[PDB]
């Protein structure tokens, strides 16, 4: 309910590993299953 | 001082010049009008309306001369190839000449209502400053427009007191001005139903009558006039362009995929009768029911008229030209002179090859025969030491019904490739390149180049719509915004509601 | 590859030309040629304009 | 002719370049 | 400014600048013809387009004969 | 007056994070459905059946790759609406007919209408003058001469552009080997446009950057900026000198220098619109005239203008097959135009 | 006669008039609703 | 002190409520083998 | 010739396909849009310092000290266009951006060419997408590549004696 | 005749001629090669 | 400021993380499921790897005809056996 109770630095951090991983996934599926040539 | 795009702008709030500029610009348009009609007259050929017809000839006036009745020259001669007819006064050299007196007419009346300008007319008589009325004249050339419209529909188009409108039939190949009922029904609705041009100049004329009559004894309400700035003669050339362009766009529509206004034997054919094969297709019938009846190959090709065979050449197709390919068709593969007639393709075994037609696209195209089930059986190979199609290995031979060359059979390679090459433009042609010195190279008709001009001055007449209804509804900052303007009507939240000063 | 105006050019298909492909990436300075003939033929006023404009 | 043309556009232009610098209107502050 | 004998009898057709009628007056007449009209013209686009077909209206040159 | 379109007209101009307008009922919901329509299609949508492509995520594709593509040639420029005589209801059919790029096209122009009015509502609100409208009559016109005028004049919709990133390069190539396009003077006007542009913005920003007067104490200059100051935050005299001393000419006057700024890609995009009105009717810059017929007689004449038509006939011959299904091209090996060893 | 596509036309007339009369019946309620304060 | 539910918030949601469904879609997507 | 250069480039190392000329795109477009854009807010703005007959670039004296049009109007306007917070109103932030968009962007594609140079070349998706059989699924880079190799047999088509263009 | 009012004085500045010369010769230097062909 | 709670109160409670450690995760999970349960294929009509062909076939199903499109559409997809 209060702002400021989660530190805007750790939900930046959090997201933008969030960010990080999916974008991971995605290319590791470029490698792998449809798309990957093989 | 002005700059020098705005030098016209003196005439905003002097009706009077405003009118002589008006006059002058119709003055030019009209003279326009005659000079081209003159220019075309002096270099038509109306001796062959078959293969030479006036859209092959880069004519643009003609056709819409032609379009609404004027058929015939003071020299003797009409467009559907007659002789010994007398057009009367309104020959195309009486439409222009009628044309160049208008324009002088329109010149004199420019020059007095420039003098003259300071007349009481124009002025508010409770003011004395220089007023037009726009909601009221508006009614008054509407219901004119009505009037007219009307008129052209019930008269002119029905042939009750006119010449009717050029109509043909689904080929284009027996076209003449014929009176012409209107279509009440659905079928009015059909582009291609020329019924339904003569319903509908009637009716929207009717209508016309109707809304001008509401617009000259009906006021404008308050709230329309003020968000519309009805005092402000831009408004007015804000929206007259918008209608302009609207209007633009729809003949460009309609000159391109054809309407029963934009007749081929005028226009030339379409694009997309290439695409659909659409006179391949009607030969073809034509062909077989011929056959059927017990016609032997010579005589159902020769039963095909010449005017028919040539509406299925890629030659003919608008979408086969250039931007910079200036002038006639004629001026590209040469005047037509006759058909060659049918070309057939048989290899060594005697089994009919077909050429693949070129498309519109492509500017250049290979030479692939195959069999009635699109198996390749024989082509122009571009790489040799590896071909197995090759007309010399195939035996590929050409034989000739109906045309020039009727009967006559060529079985040499060199000859027989050069038919080949000829047939992915569809059915072949001689041409007469000397007359014009023509280089060979595809250009488009009338039909083209009316489709293109008018796209594109649709298209910047949209520009001008936009600039003209912003300086409109803006006419009030377009020096530049207030010099007081308070920061705290562009900073968030300070109004409720944006630019609204009683919502602090 | 003709690249100038007088033989048969305009200024959309015009320019002038690269360098010849014999030459490769060698530096060949109009000194380099037996003749001016030669220098033009092989492409010379392209390595004399590109070195001065890049360095200008 | 062309070529002639070409030439004389392009010749107009670099003149026009030495009038627009060496005799241009010069800024002045107010 | 100068009178004319025309410019006398066409005054009254240039009498009644900035005349309005009250507020709203016949907006909401207006729009319905609007509407219809929009209606209309995409009427006649669907059947140019070929995506409205009716019976006895053959979008073609070989619309009849 | 104080009705419920009075009341309407105050709620639609709150001054609220984002604004809506009257603009915003054309605009929110068709510039919506254009962005979710190619996001569901470049996700999950095939064009198996239109171009015998695969088109998405689902079946592979990347963000390079996926597209939302245009219909079959045989719908010419059918509305493809979902209930259209095509589709006939059925939403599953009307995506495997291309009826996503038609939605896309038409929710895109109406939404892009929204837009404008946006900035000429905004613009009468705040109390400006309405250029910002103006200048987007270049991507308006861009939009409507592309996607809409050109395929008008095709075949069909199916010569649009798809849209996709790798279909829009198809688009490019197509344009080369088909229409010559890079040699027609409204590109080529639209390229100086789009460039000039582009230096414009780059040498306008650095050199306010670097003609900046010091209004502050630190190292980082953007702080000794205050929106409500009255003070230019750098020397226009100084930015003379230099420009008239480096290129030989330099803007003297502020408010030219900002409308020439609107002007330059403004206008190039406008002639580039131009040049594909003509391209819907094949109505092509392709040849010079007066090389054909030298070249014709002459085979020693060569220039890099034959020279790239060459390539242009190398792109029709080998991509057309793929390209155009429709057309059931088969060209035998032999047909095909190559060079020696290649 | 009523044609399948004339259905048609009249199928996608009425879903946007639903749409468009939903559409402006919940913009002006909502302004009923939420009225700017004035004076 | 603050509303929840209003224009903006509105906005929001028809944007990110999708994007998180399409991106599961397209995190299982890539587990799909032919 | 430059054309002839842009075409041969696209058949030898799939330009279009390379991240770095993409970024050089978004930088020259973006550059494009950026210089409309700015150029359109400040035209919006100019303060009213002449009259209608008159061109309003009279009303800017060149070395004047005062800022010639309104940037806290043409906030107020961009801000709401899109929302406050993606708007400048700053304009040194602003005229950064200006300078930075398209020499970033542009810096990229001359690292494009000068990369493309050692033959490292664009995303490379020919035959990427293959079906259950192992039949291949064409996608819109296959057509891109049928029309790389259209350019790349014809080009300098009396060069090359073996069968690799390998420079 | 009474003069009209509606008159107004026509400007254009050095700079202008020396754009509007550019773009014109600039145009006919692009468009030349096309009006040849 | 324009009335609206700001984003940065808002991603910063409590609250704001409890409502959505549950709705986030929730729509993730649906679009999962929406592909692998293979609805995806069905709602939009797109081919799963081994239905572009049947067996033996090389030809692509290209729709050649307007108003019979959808029959077409039907008629190849019948042919999948
Ligand atoms: C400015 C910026 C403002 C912002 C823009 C706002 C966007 C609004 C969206 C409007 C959408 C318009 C779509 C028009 C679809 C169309 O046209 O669809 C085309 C149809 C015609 O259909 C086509 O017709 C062709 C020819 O057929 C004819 O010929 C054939 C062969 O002989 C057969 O005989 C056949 O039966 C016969 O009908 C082919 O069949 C095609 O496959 C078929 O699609 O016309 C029609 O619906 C109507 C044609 C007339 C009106 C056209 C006005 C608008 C378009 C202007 C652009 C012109 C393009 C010229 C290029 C330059
Ligand atoms: C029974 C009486 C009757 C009959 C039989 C007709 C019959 C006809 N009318 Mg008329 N009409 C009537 C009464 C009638 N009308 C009345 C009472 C009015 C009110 C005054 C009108 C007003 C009217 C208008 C405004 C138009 C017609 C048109 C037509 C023709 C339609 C076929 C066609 O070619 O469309 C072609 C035109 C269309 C299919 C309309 C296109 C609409 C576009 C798509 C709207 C968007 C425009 C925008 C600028 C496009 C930008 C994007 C683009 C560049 C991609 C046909 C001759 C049309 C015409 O003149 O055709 C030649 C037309 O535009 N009529
Ligand atoms: C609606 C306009 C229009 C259309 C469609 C036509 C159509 C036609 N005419 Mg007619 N004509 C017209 C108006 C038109 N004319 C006018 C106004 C005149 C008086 C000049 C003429 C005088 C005329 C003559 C004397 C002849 C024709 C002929 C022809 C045919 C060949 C056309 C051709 O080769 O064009 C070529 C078109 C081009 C090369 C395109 C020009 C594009 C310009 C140069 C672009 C300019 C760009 C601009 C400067 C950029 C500014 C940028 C800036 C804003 C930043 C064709 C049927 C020929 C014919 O065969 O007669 C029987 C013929 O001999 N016409
Ligand atoms: C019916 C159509 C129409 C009319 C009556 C007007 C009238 C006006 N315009 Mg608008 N405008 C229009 C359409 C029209 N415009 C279109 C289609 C566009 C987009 C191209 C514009 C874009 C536009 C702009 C950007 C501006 C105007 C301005 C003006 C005003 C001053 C014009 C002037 O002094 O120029 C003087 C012009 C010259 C001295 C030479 C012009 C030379 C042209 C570019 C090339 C040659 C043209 C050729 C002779 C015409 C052939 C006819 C054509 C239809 C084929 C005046 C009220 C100005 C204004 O608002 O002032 C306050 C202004 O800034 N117009
Ligand atoms: C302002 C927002 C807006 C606009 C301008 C459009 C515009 C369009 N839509 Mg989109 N759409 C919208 C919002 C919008 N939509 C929303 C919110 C949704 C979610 C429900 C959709 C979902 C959607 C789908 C699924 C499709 C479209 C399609 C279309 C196109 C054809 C629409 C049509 O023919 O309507 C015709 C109707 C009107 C123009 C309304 C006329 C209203 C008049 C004035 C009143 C008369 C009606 C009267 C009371 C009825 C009596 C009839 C009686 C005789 C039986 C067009 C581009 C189609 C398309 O894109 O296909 C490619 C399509 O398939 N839309
Ligand atoms: C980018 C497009 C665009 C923009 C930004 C403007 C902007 C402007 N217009 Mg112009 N206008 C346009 C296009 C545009 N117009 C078109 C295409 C036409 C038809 C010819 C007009 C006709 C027009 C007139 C007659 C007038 C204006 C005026 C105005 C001004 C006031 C705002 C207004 O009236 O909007 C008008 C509203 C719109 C453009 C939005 C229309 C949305 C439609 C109804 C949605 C239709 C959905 C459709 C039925 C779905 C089916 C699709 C089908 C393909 C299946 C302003 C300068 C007025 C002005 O100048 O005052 C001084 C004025 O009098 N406009
Ligand atoms: C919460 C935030 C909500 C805000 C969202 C607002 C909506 C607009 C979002 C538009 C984004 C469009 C990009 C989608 C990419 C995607 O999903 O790829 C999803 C693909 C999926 O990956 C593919 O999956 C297939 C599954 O069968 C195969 O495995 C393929 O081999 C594999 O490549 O991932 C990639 O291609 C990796 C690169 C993605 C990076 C995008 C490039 C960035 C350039 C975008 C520039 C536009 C500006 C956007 C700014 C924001
Ligand atoms: C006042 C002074 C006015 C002076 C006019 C200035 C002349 C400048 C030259 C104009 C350039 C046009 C030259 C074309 C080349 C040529 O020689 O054509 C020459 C052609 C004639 O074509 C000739 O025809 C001959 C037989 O009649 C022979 O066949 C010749 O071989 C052939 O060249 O002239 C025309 O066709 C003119 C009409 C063109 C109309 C096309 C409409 C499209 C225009 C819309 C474009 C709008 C663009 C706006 C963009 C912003
Ligand atoms: C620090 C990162 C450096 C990145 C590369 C350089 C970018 C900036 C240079 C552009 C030059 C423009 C012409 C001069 C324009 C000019 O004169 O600039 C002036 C401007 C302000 O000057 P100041 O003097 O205030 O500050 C710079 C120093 O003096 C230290 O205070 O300089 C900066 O803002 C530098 C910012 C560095 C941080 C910016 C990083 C942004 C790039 C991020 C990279 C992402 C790309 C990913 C691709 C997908
Ligand atoms: C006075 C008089 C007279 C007479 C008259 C006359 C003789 C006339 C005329 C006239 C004329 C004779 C005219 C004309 C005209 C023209 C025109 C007006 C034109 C124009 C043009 C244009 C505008 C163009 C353009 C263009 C170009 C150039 C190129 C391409 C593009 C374009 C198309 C854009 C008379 C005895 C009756 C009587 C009374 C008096
Ligand atoms: C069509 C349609 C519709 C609709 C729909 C919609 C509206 C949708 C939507 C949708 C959506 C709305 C979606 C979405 C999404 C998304 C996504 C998928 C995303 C993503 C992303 C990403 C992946 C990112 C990333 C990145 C970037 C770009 C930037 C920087 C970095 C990175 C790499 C991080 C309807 C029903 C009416 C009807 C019929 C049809
Ligand atoms: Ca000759
Ligand atoms: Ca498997
Ligand atoms: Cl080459
Ligand atoms: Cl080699
Ligand atoms: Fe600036
Ligand atoms: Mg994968």
């Amino acid at each position: 309910s209060e702002g400021g109770r989660i530190p805007l630095w750790i939900v930046a951090t959090v997201a933008g590993m969030g960010v990080i991983v999916i974008v991971g996934l995605f290319f590791y599926g470029a490698y792998a299953g449809l798309g990957s040539s093989l | 001082g002005l700059p020098w795009y705005r030098v016209h702008t003196v005439l905003i709030n002097d009706p009077g010049r405003l009118i002589a500029a008006h006059l002058m610009h119709t003055a030019l348009v009209a003279g326009w009008a005659g000079s081209m009609a003159l220019y075309e007259l002096a270099t038509f050929d109306p001796s062959d309306p078959v293969l030479n017809p006036m859209w092959r000839q880069g004519m643009f006036v003609l056709p819409f001369m032609a379009r609404l009745g004027v058929t015939g020259s003071w020299s003797g001669w009409s467009i559907t190839g007659e002789t010994g007819i007398d057009p009367g006064f309104w020959s195309f050299e009486g439409v222009a000449l009628a044309h160049i007196v208008l324009s002088g007419l329109l010149f004199l009346a420019a020059c007095w209502h420039w003098v003259y300008w300071d007349l009481e007319l124009f002025r508010d008589p409770r003011t004395g400053e220089p007023a037009l009325d726009l909601p009221k004249m508006f009614g008054i050339h509407l219901f004119l427009a009505g009037l007219l419209c009307f008129g052209f529909g019930a008269f002119h188009l029905t042939g009750l007191f006119g010449p009717g409108m050029w109509v043909s039939d689904p080929y284009g190949l027996t076209g003449s001005v014929q009176p012409v009922a209107p279509e009440w029904g659905p079928d009015g609705f059909n582009p291609y139903n020329p019924g339904g041009v003569v319903a509908h100049h009637i009716a929207a004329g009717i209508v016309g009558i109707i809304a001008g009559l509401f617009h000259i004894l009906v006021r404008p309400p308050q709230r329309l006039y003020k968000a519309l700035r009805m005092g402000n003669i831009e408004t007015v050339l804000s929206s007259s362009i918008a209608a302009v362009f609207f209007a633009a766009f729809v003949v460009a529509g309609t000159m391109w995929y054809g309407s029963a206004t934009t007749p081929i034997e005028l226009f030339g054919p379409t694009r997309y009768q290439w695409d659909s094969s659409y006179f391949q297709q009607e030969i073809n019938r034509r062909v077989q029911a011929s056959l059927a009846s017990g016609a032997t190959l010579e005589e159902a090709w020769s039963a095909i008229p010449e005017k028919l065979a040539f509406y299925d050449y890629i030659g003919n197709n608008p979408a086969k030209g250039g931007l910079f390919r200036t002038g006639p068709m004629n001026k590209g593969d040469g005047i037509a002179q006759a058909w060659k007639g049918h070309a057939v393709f048989r290899n060594k075994e005697g089994e009919e090859l077909f050429v693949r037609r070129m498309p519109a696209f492509f500017e250049s195209f290979p030479v692939i025969l195959t069999d009635k089930n699109g198996v390749v059986k024989a082509d122009i190979p571009f790489r040799r030491a590896e071909s197995k199609y090759s007309f010399e290995q195939q035996g590929v031979t050409v034989s000739f019904y109906g045309g020039e060359l009727n009967g006559q059979t060529f079985t040499d390679p060199p000859t027989v490739k050069s038919y080949a090459r000829k047939a992915i433009f569809g059915e072949i042609f001689e041409f007469d390149t000397e007359t014009l010195n023509s280089d060979g190279i595809f250009r488009t008709s009338p039909r083209g180049w009316f489709t293109f001009a008018h796209a594109v001055f649709a298209l910047l007449f949209f520009f001008g719509h936009i600039w003209h209804g912003a300086r409109t509804l803006f006419r009030d900052v377009f020096s530049g915004i207030d010099p007081e303007l308070s920061p705290e009507q562009v900073e968030w939240g300070f109004y409720q509601k944006v630019g609204d000063v009683t919502t602090r | 590859v003709s690249g100038s105006l007088l033989y048969g050019n305009n200024i959309i298909t015009g320019a002038v030309v690269p360098s010849s492909n014999a030459i490769g990436l060698h530096f060949y300075p109009i000194w380099e040629a037996a003749s001016l003939d030669e220098w033009l033929y092989n492409g010379g006023p392209y390595q004399l304009i590109i070195f001065h404009f890049l360095l200008g | 002719m062309e070529t002639i043309t070409y030439v004389f556009i392009f010749a107009c232009i670099i003149a026009l370049f030495f009038f627009a610098i060496f005799f241009r209107e010069p800024p002045r502050i107010t | 400014a100068r009178r004319t004998w025309l410019g006398d009898i066409l005054r009254p057709l240039n009498s009644e600048y900035g005349k309005v009628a009250p507020g709203w007056g016949t907006t909401p007449l207006m729009a319905v013809f609007m509407g219809l009209f929009l209606v209309f013209l995409l009427i006649i686009l669907e059947i140019y387009n070929s995506t409205l077909i009716l019976d006895g209206v053959n979008v073609s040159w070989k619309a009849l004969g | 007056e104080r009705g419920w379109f009075d009341i309407l007209d105050d709620w639609l101009k709150r001054d609220r994070f984002v604004f809506v307008g009257w603009s915003g009922i054309l605009l929110f919901p068709c510039a919506y459905l254009a962005l979710g329509g190619w996001l569901t299609g470049t996700t999950f949508v095939t064009s198996w059946y239109t171009h015998g492509l695969a088109s998405s995520y689902l079946e592979g594709c990347n963000f390079l790759t996926v597209a939302v593509s245009t219909p079959a040639n045989s719908m010419g420029h059918s509305l493809l609406l979902l209930w259209g005589p095509e589709a006939q209801g059925d939403f599953t059919r009307w995506c495997q007919l291309g009826g996503l790029w038609t939605f896309i096209a038409l929710h895109g122009a109406f939404g892009l209408i929204g837009f404008m009015l946006r900035q000429f509502e905004i613009a009468r609100l705040v109390g400006v003058r309405p250029y910002n409208a103006i200048a987007f009559s270049a991507p308006i016109a861009v939009f409507v001469s592309v996607f809409l005028i050109y395929p008008l004049g095709q075949s069909s919709w199916f010569f649009a552009p798809s849209f996709g990133v790798a279909a829009i390069f198809r688009f490019l190539l197509f344009f080369q080997g088909f229409h010559n396009w890079t040699l027609n003077p409204f590109h080529m006007m639209g390229v100086a446009g789009v460039l000039g542009g582009a230096l414009l913005c780059a040498i306008h920003g650095a050199t306010v950057e670097n003609t900046l007067f010091q209004d502050g104490e630190g190292a980082s200059t953007f702080r000794a900026f205050n929106p409500t100051q009255a003070e230019e935050t750098y020397s226009m005299v100084t930015a003379n000198r230099f420009w008239s001393q480096i290129f030989g000419i330099a803007f003297s006057n502020k408010r030219w220098l900002h409308f020439f700024m609107l002007f330059v890609p403004v206008t190039g995009l406008w002639m580039s619109a131009i040049g594909v009105v003509g391209l819907a009717l094949n109505l092509r810059s392709y040849d010079f005239i007066s090389q054909e017929i030298r070249a014709a007689e002459d085979p020693e004449f060569e220039t890099f203008y034959t020279k790239n038509l060459l390539l242009n006939e190398g792109i029709r011959a080998w991509m057309a097959p793929q390209d155009q299904p429709h057309e059931n091209f088969v060209f035998p090996e032999e047909v095909l135009p190559r060079g020696n060893a290649l | 006669t009523i044609t399948p596509s004339l259905k048609g036309f009249f199928i996608g007339l009425l879903s946007g008039a639903v749409v468009l009369g939903l559409t402006f019946a919940v913009l002006i309620a909502i302004s009923q609703i939420d009225k700017v304060q004035r004076s | 002190s603050y509303p929840i539910f209003t224009v903006r918030w509105v906005a929001v949601h028809t944007l990110a409520v999708p994007t998180i469904f399409f991106l599961g879609a397209i995190a299982a997507m890539q587990f799909i083998q032919r | 010739g430059t054309f002839n250069f842009m075409i041969v480039f696209q058949a030898e190392h799939n330009i279009l396909m390379h991240p770095f000329h993409q970024l050089g795109v978004a930088g020259v477009f973006g550059g494009a849009l950026f210089c409309a854009m700015h150029g359109s807010l400040v035209t919006s703005s100019l303060i009213r310092e002449t009259t209608e007959t008159e061109s309003a670039n009279y009303g800017y004296k060149f070395g004047q000290e005062e800022e010639t049009y309104n940037i806290v109007a043409a906030h107020g306007y961009f801000g709401r266009l899109i929302f406050q917070y993606a708007s400048f109103n700053n304009s040194r932030s602003l005229h950064f951006f200006l300078a930075a968009w398209p020499v970033v962007g542009v810096w990229f594609a001359a690292l494009g060419i000068s990369t493309m140079a050692f033959n490292l070349n664009g995303f490379n998706f020919n035959h990427s997408v293959i079906d259950a059989k192992g039949n291949v699924i064409n996608t819109w880079a296959d057509i891109i590549n049928r029309a790389n190799l259209g350019m790349e047999v014809m080009h300098e088509r009396n060069a090359h004696n073996f069968p690799l263009d390998l420079a | 005749m009474e003069p009209n009012p509606n008159r107004q004085p026509v400007e254009l500045n050095r700079t202008s001629l020396y754009l509007g010369l550019l773009l014109i010769l600039v145009l006919a230097l692009l468009f030349s090669s096309y009006f040849f062909n | 400021t324009t009335g609206e709670r700001p984003f940065s109160d808002i991603i910063t409670s409590v609250r704001y993380w409890v409502i959505h450690s549950i709705t986030i995760p929730a729509l993730f999970i649906a679009g999962w499921l929406f592909v692998s349960t293979g609805l995806a294929y069905d709602v939009f009509g797109t081919p799963r790897p081994d239905s572009y062909y049947a067996q033996e076939q090389r030809s692509i199903p290209l729709v050649t005809d307007r108003f019979e499109a959808k029959q077409q559409v039907e008629t190849f997809l019948e042919q999948l056996k």
